RNA sequence: CCAGGGCUACACACGUGCUACAAUGGCGCAUACAAAGAGAAGCGACCUCGCGAGAGCAAGCGGACCUCAUAAAGUGCGUCGUAGUCCGGAUUGGAGUCUGCAACUCGACUCCAUGAAGUCGGAAUCGCUAGUAAUCGUGGAUCAGAAUGCCACGGUGAAUAC
RNA sequence: UCCUCCUAAAGAGUAACGGAGGAGCACGAAGGUUGGCUAAUCCUGGUCGGACAUCAGGAGGUUAGUGCAAUGGCAUAAGCC
């Protein structure tokens, strides 16, 4: 019960507990586990270390917690250093995809100042 | 070394995922069956992907096709 | 994000590149085509993209070939 | 109490905005506790006209006053609203 | 003790071939490895230092020494003589079975393990590193711990300069950049 | 007249909506029943390809015929065990599709990843008397593309009025 | 009233409504003895942890400390267990 650095979800089901890794949702976890041949509705307390070892090398191809946290930072380091439009929205805490900023803009700002 | 003040220090065996038996004396439960050791970890193989991943022209040449 | 077949560049800028790269480095290219992509043929030249009221000079570096010309030309000035 | 000042053909200055809120601080405590205000200033080629819509715990009350130089219009508007606020207050006391 | 004789039959020849030593005893020997866990929050609750001292009794094999405040500084709301931290010094043979517990079964288990820093040397040739959570070591079971703190590890040796301290640990294959 | 920009700017204030905060539910599989309307530079089967948005080939149809077009909630089974959770789908990164000369400013959609606030809401306030309220899906006009709006259509279906 | 320094003129003492400060206690260990120990402050390195907490090392040599003022002392420690 130790996958890709922490991964300690006890008595959760198989495809559900694997999504605790930063780097996998429910689609990849049912794709990762089908590549190793384990039934997807079984709790990981049932799984033995002779079955957990097939999970460790399968999750090593899709990038996870260690480097996935920094590859998405490599892009935002690149855009803020170049000075594009999305870089300055990243540089000022504003929305990037062209959403409304007159009224809401609020999950990007955070709280409200006054 | 002083008596009845320290916890018990038993001699354990540690077997890994990549098949290496390790013999340390430590302060664990029944036995040790760890995950990662000095072997089978990418701290001597997997550090080659930190800087040699970028570039924008190598992304562009598969859109060119001319 | 889009335009699955072929990057887009305008002819009044594309032919203005191949008359300005074999003849040496030239003037800041006063262009209005923000709609055009950065190709690798213009790496290292000065381009003057129009942002609405002036022409901001941008030096085309090696790594901006995935973007377009107008993304390095901010339009609205805030504070 | 939240002010909402708005002008139709009268672009509000900074001296006029504080002149509204200092006057609307009067008809504040001295007459009734209120929720929300909408102030509308208008110039119609002669009449500096000022409207106001107060929201109170019972309902709403509106007053309008056309005046001389947009300062006497708001000075007549508050006296129109203060009398409607005392009439509404004693309607909700009935001791 | 499994690596103590490994000190005795390779690196006394390896360091002498690198540093052209005439005498044997001028090679760097390792005296002690000290494990400091400066708690700090003992002014709010006295009881949290006790389970902080249980982690040091679990990582090493011996009871730690609770260290008191030296002076009385008002910036951290302390007076002198107050229990503020816990250390444990490992010497002899117990420091060796901890050291190959550290370099083999422990430092691969830290999150995002890149090359460990090499410029962290004291200026005289002693190594000093810090880990950020207790669950690197498998003695802490991630089921009975109450809060996650960190601790410092200092490996002091008889090296005279810093690059002899880098040479001794890398001869034990210490992870570096 | 033309290009480029702006109408999409954001310390903020307010109005109208949508999605929610879950177990009367979420998800997976099986599966039952609608009305109304649009269609010729248009609607576009079936058959292939792609995880998908879609692409290729391409009949049929100026339409009680053909196409859009699986109605969904419901029901059967299984799972989740009350947790910011298999609730929530915001934000952002990567990779894609379609439209159009051109989706940088500033489109829609799909895929993978990321999983924010939110645990039923202060003072105050709104709509509704029966196929109504409340929920569920569908269609249209505008339109190359671009609705949580608007205008229509049906499904389930209350409580209460001294 | 008492204590400390200066005035006080290198023994003691020495005045002024001269210049500065303190005391009207504390302690059953903060007393006795034996045994052991040696600071301040900076510098480098180190989880949260910084100008400053704890750790390691170096520089330093009593600039610390003394139950409470000041002077005289104190390493054989009178300082710390």
């Amino acid at each position: 019960a130790r996958i890709a650095g922490i991964n300690i979800p006890d008595h959760k089901h198989a495809v559900i507990a694997l999504t605790s890794i930063y780097g996998v949702g429910k689609t990849r976890s049912k794709a990762i586990l089908a590549a190793a041949g384990i039934a997807e509705d079984v709790k990981i307390s049932e799984l033995s270390e002779g079955q957990i070892d097939t999970l460790r090398d399968e999750v090593a191809k899709f990038v996870v917690e260690g480097d996935l946290r920094r590859e998405i930072s490599m892009s935002i380091k690149r855009l803020m250093d170049l000075g594009c439009y999305r870089g300055l929205r990243h540089r000022r805490g504003l929305p990037v995809r062209g959403q409304r900023t007159k009224t809401n803009a609020r999950t990007r700002k955070g709280p409200r100042k006054p | 070394m002083k008596k009845d003040i320290h916890p018990k220090y038993e001699e354990i065996t540690a077997s890994c995922s990549c098949g290496n038996v390790m013999k340390i004396r430590s302060t664990v439960g029944h036995d040790l069956n760890l995950d990662v050791c000095s072997k089978c970890h990418p701290f001597f193989t997997g550090k080659q992907r930190d800087v040699a991943t970028g570039g924008r022209v190598d992304r562009f040449n598969k859109r060119f096709n001319i | 994000r889009s335009l699955k077949k072929g990057p887009f560049i305008d002819l009044h800028l594309l032919k203005k590149v191949e008359k300005a790269v074999e003849s040496g480095d030239k003037k800041p290219l006063r262009t209005w085509s923000r709609r055009s992509t950065i190709f690798p043929n213009m790496i290292g030249l000065t381009i003057a993209v129009h942002n609405g009221r002036q022409h901001v000079p941008v030096f085309v570096t090696d790594e901006m070939v995935g973007h377009k010309l107008g993304e390095f030309a901010p339009t609205r000035t805030y504070r | 109490m939240q002010l909402n000042i708005t002008g139709n053909n009268v672009e509000i200055t900074e001296a006029l905005r504080e002149f509204v809120t200092a006057k609307f601080a009067k008809l504040e405590q001295y007459f009734d506790r209120i929720n929300q205000v909408y102030v509308v200033l208008k110039v119609e080629k002669v009449t500096h006209t000022s409207d106001a819509t107060l929201h109170v715990d019972g309902g709403e009350l509106h007053a309008s006053a056309e005046g001389q130089d947009m300062y006497a219009a708001i000075d007549g508007l508050i006296d129109k609203l203060a009398r409607q606020l005392t009439k509404h207050k004693d309607k909700l006391k009935q001791h | 003790a499994k690596l103590h004789d490994y000190y005795k039959d390779e690196v006394v020849k390896k360091l002498m071939t690198e540093f052209n030593y005439n005498s044997v005893m001028q090679v760097p020997r390792v005296e002690k490895i000290t494990l400091n866990m400066g708690v700090g929050e003992a002014i709010a609750d006295k009881k949290l230092l006790d389970n902080a001292a249980a982690d040091l009794a679990a990582i090493s094999g011996q009871k730690p020494l609770i260290t008191k405040a030296r002076k009385s500084v008002a910036g951290f709301k302390i007076r002198q003589g107050y229990p503020i931290g816990c250390k444990v010094t490992l010497r002899g043979e117990r420091m060796w079975e901890f050291f190959e517990r550290l370099i083999t079964i422990a430092v691969p288990r830290i999150r995002d393990f890149r090359g460990l820093s090499a410029k962290s040397f004291d200026g005289r040739g002693n190594y000093s590193m810090g880990v950020r959570e207790q669950i690197i070591f498998p003695e802490i079971d991630y089921d009975k711990v109450d809060r996650v703190r960190g601790l410092d590890i200092t490996i002091t040796t008889t090296a005279k300069s810093d690059e002899e301290g880098r040479a001794l640990l890398a001869a034990f294959d210490f992870p570096f950049r």
